[PDB]
Formats: C-alpha cells, sequence, structure tokens
C-alpha cells in the first residue's frame, strides 16, 4: 500500500482590498493505493527409464 | 468636462433626462458617478459592460448630401462638388473648404467651379476625409487610397453625434464612468439628440444589477 499525491490545489491569492470571495480555496487529494503480486506454477514429469 | 450624479433609486431623490450642450466640431469627455447607486449594493462594483445608443428627437435633415471617393496609392485624385447640392431654388454655389476640417494626410486645391484636386500624401495608404461647405450646408467627402493591391472597404459616414468605439473606462474602486462625446462638424445648430446609457453592476457572486439613464445632447452653436 502506498500514497499518490493527486494535486495540491489553490490558495486564495493577491487580494488588495477586502472583497471576501476566495477565502479557503481548494486543496488536493492523497489517493491511497494498493497492489498485489502473481506467480508461475509450472511442472513436468519423466517416468524412470527414458530419463535414465 | 461634463459631470453627472445618477439618481440612487431609493424612492427618495423641465424634462427628466438631463441636458448636455455641445458645439459642432468639438470632442469632449463626460463623467458620471454611480457611487450613490452601486455602493449600497455591496459587491464587485461596476463592470466594463456599458452600452450606449443614439437617437434624435429632431433631425432637420441636411441640405447637401455626402459622397465617396476612390483612388490608388500615390495617384492624384480628381472629383466634382456640384452634384452634392441639389438645390430647390436657383442660387450660386459658394464652395469652401474649412482650413479647420481639411484633410489630415493630404492637401486639396479648391477649383473655380466645384472642382478640387486631392493629392494624397506620398507613402501613405488608408482613408481620409475633408469637410466642405456648399453655401453654408456642411458635408464630408471621404476618400480611401488603396495600397495598390486590390481595393479598400467603404467607411460608414460618421454620424452627427457619436460615441467612440473603445475610449471609455470605469474605476470600480470609486464607481465612476468616463466616456467621450464627439460631434461631427456636420451637425446643424438647434437639433437635439438623445443618448441612453445602460450600466450594469455585479454582485459578490456574479449576478447583475442593471441601470438605465438618458441624456439630451443639444447641438447649439457658440458653445
Amino acid at each position: 500500500t502506498y500514497m499518490k499525491i493527486a494535486d495540491y490545489g489553490q490558495l486564495g491569492e493577491y487580494t488588495c482590498d477586502a472583497k471576501c470571495d476566495a477565502e479557503f480555496g481548494e486543496p488536493g487529494n492523497i489517493r491511497h493505493l494498493e497492489g498485489k503480486t502473481y506467480d508461475y506454477r509450472g511442472v513436468f514429469c519423466f517416468n524412470r527409464k527414458n530419463l535414465q | 468636462m461634463y459631470f453627472f450624479s445618477v439618481d440612487p433609486r431609493n424612492g427618495a431623490s423641465s424634462c427628466c433626462c438631463e441636458s448636455i450642450s455641445a458645439r459642432p466640431g468639438e470632442v469632449n469627455g463626460v463623467m458620471v458617478s454611480y457611487a450613490a447607486w452601486s455602493a449600497p449594493l455591496r459587491g464587485h462594483g461596476l463592470t466594463n459592460k456599458t452600452t450606449f445608443e443614439i437617437d434624435g428627437v429632431s433631425v432637420t435633415p441636411p441640405k447637401v448630401s455626402n459622397a465617396f471617393g476612390r483612388t490608388k496609392v500615390g495617384v492624384v485624385f480628381e472629383g466634382t462638388l456640384s452634384d452634392l447640392f441639389p438645390n430647390p431654388e436657383g442660387e450660386q454655389v459658394e464652395y469652401e473648404i474649412s482650413e479647420l476640417n481639411g484633410p489630415s494626410n493630404g492637401v486639396v486645391e479648391l477649383g473655380a467651379n466645384g472642382a478640387f484636386t486631392y493629392t494624397p500624401g506620398a507613402l501613405f495608404t488608408g482613408v481620409d476625409r475633408f469637410w466642405f461647405s456648399i453655401n453654408g450646408n456642411i458635408g464630408e467627402y471621404v476618400i480611401s487610397v488603396d495600397p495598390t493591391t486590390s481595393e479598400l472597404p467603404q467607411p460608414p459616414f460618421t454620424t452627427p453625434v457619436y460615441v467612440p468605439a473603445a475610449r471609455r473606462s470605469v474605476d470600480p474602486r470609486t464607481h465612476v464612468l468616463k466616456f467621450v462625446l464627439g460631434v461631427s462638424p456636420a451637425a446643424i445648430p438647434g437639433d437635439v439628440y438623445r443618448l441612453t446609457v445602460r450600466q450594469v453592476a455585479i454582485d459578490c457572486d456574479g449576478n447583475e444589477f442593471v441601470h438605465i439613464s438618458c441624456y439630451d445632447i443639444s447641438i447649439g452653436s457658440c458653445g
């Protein structure tokens, strides 16, 4: 399990005099992730003499 | 410079539309203060979405007609000025070219009988005008010198009273609108035109507060 910062987001910018519109802005996500693993699992067989 | 305080639309505040006096040829600047009406409407103040309109309540149609001229770059142009004054009575034709409203990138030599030579300025291409006066009645003669490739378009014969395309501004910090009021030298003294201005404000979120007011531009001679 790992994390993936999707985005950072904006924070209210460059207001000279109070108009009170962009107070909090919007932040991004952290997006926890996962992932598994796999396997091969093969076999074979000879009898006793065709190998000897 | 004109200045006007707009009514605040509060239920408490001759004709109704205010008056404006102008002289033929002048180009002035007008101011209006929307502070009384837009400041209580706490928001983002005004916007640059002003809309004007011109209509005349008395025109007294002109005597002499206008005309159009066409010629290539650098080549001397010739034209007549006698067909532009169909007169009802019989009287001589005192052609005159005002040194105040003459051409801007050329020169004109007024002939003896309604003839004139427009030699455009060398290394120049565009449109140029000059305001004649056939026995008192003022009209404009427009000439466009083409840059020798194909042709140039046809200008719209600027009106008696006009507001320029983009020469206005607005200061949302103090709620003041500024624009320009131009009157061509062809306006007849005595007429009155009506100018309507539709100003729109904006709230804290992006809605509209529209405002309409009118003015009576009175074209009078001698200021």
